[PDB]
């Protein structure tokens, strides 16, 4: 009961104590004030993070190259109105992009007899073409498709005269923009002359008509002075190369082509694929898919596959089994002809379910690539190692970011730490959890020292850590 | 009568929780599938008991807020606690977040896709808090049509976004809500990270534990049970699902978590010139949250000082304005304490956990005493089943989300318990003289003028 009495506590209010009440008032704004002021300070000499650089459609997610409908359905089912049913499947890839085959009109290297605006019934029509474009629209999968004189003979662009070859096409890009597909792939650039004015010119026309669509251009060259005479001029052009096609099988040659490669471009835009349109098994080891699937789906720029690529299908293990249309397996009866042969750790249904195939890796990165920012559109610096190691790091301006590791010897690698080659903002750090391996055999989730990097021959290691400032 | 009563309770019941919980009950819910399912849940059992809360309200009339019944049924030792939990860690860490949340949300349109300093935010919050702290104390005559405007700029807000939404969902928008585009599972449904998305959508539904002081004191409830629950909770549910589904719309999944804010990036992501115009009546309706919830945690301290407990000196009236200028220092220390130290959502979680023990204690009180009740009168209907229903659900919710995480809900329950040594220490050792008994008038003035 310590209620005081009204007239007491007025009795008691002094005009000295109004002001120092008063005065208490005052200091009590003043560090409201101090408050507001000191945010206002904080908030105006804070570091402006960048923007965002509105890249296009294309340089997220991967790439998808199909050579012939036939051989990626199968005898009977290889009919081009069958193509919606994969849809389903494609789409669980997580890969942004399709490219068609040479679905026009064209018997054996006959300029007369070919013509460039007409589908050739063997495959489908247009209706059915128009509802694949329907179907595919309605996911999220973009359609490219390409033109070529020749997908049959050994001459293959037209080794007659220039200008007729030329006429036909030049108008088949309108009409297929009209069409409504987007973008195009050239093969068989070094069998053209005056190519690079040539494809200057189809460039200049796809960008006049819109800015979404591209231009894929492929070449089979593997000199880095023939690449830059191709890109003298066209800058924004995609191309794919025979560039890493060569040996190699160390990691010290692999980051002097990627370094010079990236070097003499400069830091734009550009594909890293390793073949033409081959598949990455038959020009390669096969104890090597499993870590370059993560090479080439880390680097800066779209990574172009071939159909068949994500279970690592080979062309020369099977017999009777021409090396340049490979047959797409689904199930055990996807071979008839030589039953048995197949098995359940290469189809489609068999890798799904285990997480340590080809498939569940190709998925697993395939999640990381669209959903994600800083291996979409950061940074890329190495360090300088010392023996045949892959060792980079991506990063954006403030967003968490990633470190690759791999090796290519055949014997144990150490850590190969190196450091002091970056900005104070692009630190690492002594701490990373594991994301990814190729093979099984740590744990996902736990951190490391980052000096005590026991790796196994044939294996590279997917790291992670938060952003520190 | 009816139009003004509704007025009020939906003035409780709508708060800033229709903001920060969306992303963290769809980063808990697992996908995009059962988001709706939980918000609309989440009405339910709040209709539920509403009702339970409305029969209690229309019975034996004793006033005094709240804490009033659980202290006359069931001992004054519940009511203590819950008193004391209430003053300690429902109202200053619910103000905690809805200052917080209007710094977040201020300081996101000069940051669109970057991390703001947590320093800046902090300090924004503390200024924001202190404010609305002065604007409560000094003048009364004019607060409560600032707080009416602030509302008014909360429901101008709500519309403009049911009209975008609305307006939207025409243009063929079956985009992000169809099961072919609405249940891809990122991550893996869970039911105990379903029941910690819930607790936000719980946090969301916050005020009906408000509803009780003017829904009798007021023009008489003459039997009328069913206007003060099916006027208020059908329209809300469905009004926050359908703000749900007006978000998912105009958003892809990925999007709506991977950020600090819901809103915002909602109006950057269309329009243009409206993403200047909503963020801030979306302080303005933060504003109006923050000084209702002030309004009542004062009618709150008045009640607990009528009843002796809760120490007596606090809350009384200073000079002419009769402000309760010693109740509102009180309030911002234990908040100040949570600008100092503190995060959100963990913060959430604690808060909803809390609350529902709370109404769960008031309602296994209540069953009890209707066991033990056959006198007085009841001018309500009798129910029966929707409270025992009420009863094994929440026993089910507390004993099924225990396993989350011990480090909030230890602590919760160790100052849950905290409350009785000084509760006995009090009621049975105040009697003693003492010189500090003695004294503690003197700092009458000592404290304030
Ligand atoms: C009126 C009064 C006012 C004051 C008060 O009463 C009323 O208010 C009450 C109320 O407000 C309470 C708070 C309520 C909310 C609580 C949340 C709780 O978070 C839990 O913290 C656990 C700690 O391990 C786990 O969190 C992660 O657990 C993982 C596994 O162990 C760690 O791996 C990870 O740490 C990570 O390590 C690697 C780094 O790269 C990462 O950045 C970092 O996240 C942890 O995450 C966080 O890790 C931090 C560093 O290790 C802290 O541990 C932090 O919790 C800290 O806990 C302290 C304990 O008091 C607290 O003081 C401090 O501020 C908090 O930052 C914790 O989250 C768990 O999953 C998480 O849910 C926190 O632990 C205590 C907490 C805050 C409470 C502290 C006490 C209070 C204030 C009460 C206090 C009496
Ligand atoms: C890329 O593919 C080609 C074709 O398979 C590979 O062989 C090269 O083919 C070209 C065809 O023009 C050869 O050019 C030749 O030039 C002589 C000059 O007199 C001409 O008489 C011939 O008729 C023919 O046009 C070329 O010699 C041949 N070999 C090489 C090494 O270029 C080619 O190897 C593949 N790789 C590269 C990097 O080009
Ligand atoms: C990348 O290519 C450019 C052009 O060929 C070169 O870079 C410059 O090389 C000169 C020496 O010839 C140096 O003095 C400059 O500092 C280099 N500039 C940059 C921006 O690198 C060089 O061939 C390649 N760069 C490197 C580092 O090897
Ligand atoms: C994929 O499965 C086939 C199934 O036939 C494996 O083929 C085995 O090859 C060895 C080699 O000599 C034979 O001894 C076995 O009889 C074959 N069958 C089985 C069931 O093991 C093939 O080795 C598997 N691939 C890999 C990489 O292990
Ligand atoms: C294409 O070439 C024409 C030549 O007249 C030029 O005006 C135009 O700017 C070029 N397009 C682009 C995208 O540069």
């Amino acid at each position: 009961t310590g209620l005081s009495k009204e007239e007491l506590l007025k009795v008691a209010g002094s005009p000295g104590w109004v002001r120092t009440r008063w005065a208490l008032l005052l200091l009590f704004w003043l560090g409201w004030l101090g408050m507001l002021a000191g945010a206002v300070v904080i908030i105006v000499r804070a570091p402006r993070c960048r923007e965002l650089p509105a890249q296009k459609w294309w340089h997220t997610g991967a790439l998808y190259r199909i050579g012939d409908l036939q051989a990626f359905q199968g005898h009977g089912a290889g009919n081009l109105a069958g193509l919606k049913g994969r849809l389903d499947y494609l789409s669980s890839l997580k890969v942004k992009g399709l490219v068609l085959g040479p679905i026009h009109k064209n018997q054996k290297d006959d300029v007369a007899q070919t013509d460039l605006l007409q589908i050739d019934p063997n495959f489908g029509s247009k209706e059915d073409f128009d509802s694949l474009l329907q179907s595919a629209k309605k996911k999220s999968i973009r359609v490219i498709l390409d033109l070529t004189p020749n997908y049959r003979g050994e001459n293959s662009w037209f080794s007659t005269q220039v200008d007729t070859v030329a006429t036909k096409v030049k108008d088949a890009l309108e009409f297929w923009l009209q069409a409504g597909v987007d973008g195009f792939q050239v093969r068989d650039i070094e069998n053209l002359k005056d190519a690079s004015s040539f494809l200057a010119e189809w460039q200049n026309i796809t960008k006049g008509f819109s800015e979404d669509r591209l231009l894929i251009a492929g070449t089979n060259s593997s000199d880095l002075q023939q690449i830059l005479s191709l890109l003298e001029s066209n800058k924004d052009l995609l191309l794919t190369s025979s560039y890493l096609s060569d040996s190699g099988s160390t990691g010290e040659h692999t980051k002097s082509l990627v370094t010079q490669y990236l070097n003499a471009t400069g830091n734009r835009w550009c594909s890293w694929s390793l073949s033409q349109a081959r598949l990455l098994t038959s020009f390669l080891p096969a104890q090597l898919l499993r870590l370059y699937q993560l090479m080439l789906f880390t680097l800066p720029g779209t990574p172009v596959f071939s159909y068949g690529d994500e279970i690592g299908l080979d062309a020369a293990a099977l017999p009777g089994q021409p090396m340049e249309a490979p047959v797409m397996l689904w199930d055990e009866s996807s071979f008839p002809d030589i039953p048995g042969a197949v098995s359940a750790n290469m189809t489609v249904k068999g890798q799904s379910e285990d997480p340590g195939s080809l498939l569940s890796l190709f998925r697993r990165l395939s999640d990381q690539r669209s959903k994600e920012r800083s291996l979409l559109h950061g940074d890329f610096h190495a360090f300088s190692a010392g023996p045949g190691l892959f060792s980079y790091i991506r990063h954006w301006d403030q967003n968490e970011r990633f470190l690759v590791v791999l090796n290519f010897g055949d014997v144990g690698l150490s850590a190969g730490l190196q450091a002091s080659d970056l900005p104070a903002s692009a630190s690492l750090p002594a701490k990373a959890d594991l994301l990814l391996s190729t093979q099984p055999g740590r744990e996902e989730g736990s951190p490391l020292e980052l000096e005590r990097l026991k790796l196994e021959p044939h294996e590279g290691l997917l790291l992670r850590f938060p952003y520190a400032a | 009568g009816l139009l003004s009563a509704c007025t009020i309770i939906i003035g409780n019941i709508i708060g800033s929780g229709i903001f920060i919980s969306p992303k963290g009950v769809l980063e808990h819910s697992g996908s995009v599938g059962l988001a709706l399912f939980v918000w609309v849940l989440g009405g339910g059992v709040t209709a539920l008991g509403s009702l339970c809360y409305a029969e209690l309200g229309v019975a034996i009339p004793k006033s005094g807020g709240d804490y009033a019944y659980v202290t006359e049924i069931f001992g004054g030792l519940a009511g203590f606690l819950l008193l004391w939990s209430a003053v300690l860690i429902m109202y200053p860490t619910s103000l905690a977040v809805i200052s917080m949340t209007f710094s977040n949300y201020v300081l996101q349109p000069v940051f669109p896709n970057c991390i703001p300093p947590t320093t800046a935010s902090r300090v924004l919050s503390m200024a924001c808090l202190m404010l609305l702290t002065w604007v409560n104390s000094s003048s009364v005559r004019w607060a409560t049509r600032i707080q009416d405007m602030f509302t008014g700029g909360k429901l101008l807000a709500l519309s403009l976004i049911i009209g975008v939404g609305l307006l939207q969902i025409f243009q063929g928008h079956f985009e992000e809500l169809r099961p072919s585009n609405a249940f891809a599972f990122w991550m893996t449904p869970s039911v105990g990270h379903l029941a910690l998305a819930f607790l936000q959508g719980s946090f969301a539904f916050s005020g009906w534990n408000f509803l009780n002081y003017v829904t009798e004191e007021m023009v008489d409830a003459r039997k009328n049970l069913p206007r003060a629950i099916f006027i208020s909770i059908p329209l809300v549910t469905f009004v926050y699902t359908f703000t749900n589904i007006a978000y998912f719309t105009a958003m892809s999944p990925q999007e709506l978590l991977s950020s600090n804010a819901v809103a915002v990036t909602f109006g950057e992501k269309l329009l243009g010139y409206f993403s200047w115009v909503m963020p801030v009546s979306v302080a303005l309706s933060t504003f109006g949250g923050i000084n209702g919830y002030l309004f009542t945690y004062s009618r709150l301290c008045f009640s607990g000082a009528r009843e002796g407990h809760l120490p007596s000196l606090l809350a009384m009236i200073h000079v002419r304005h009769c402000t309760p200028i010693p109740a509102l220092l009180v309030c911002c220390g234990a908040t100040a304490v949570i600008m100092l130290v503190g995060d959100t959502y963990t913060l959430i979680n604690y808060v909803s956990f809390i609350n529902y023990l709370c109404y769960g204690v008031t309602i296994l009180g209540l069953l009890l005493l209707r066991w033990r009740r056959p006198a007085l009168h009841r001018p309500i209907k009798v129910n029966l089943l929707i409270p025992v229903a009420y009863l094994v659900f929440w026993a089910f919710l507390l004993v099924f989300s225990f396993i989350s995480e011990p480090m909030v809900c230890g602590v919760g329950v160790i100052i849950i318990l905290t409350g009785v040594p000084i509760f006995f220490l009090g009621v049975f050792w105040r009697s003693k003289p003492k010189c500090v008994h003695r004294l503690t008038e003197s700092m009458t003035h000592w404290g304030q003028e």
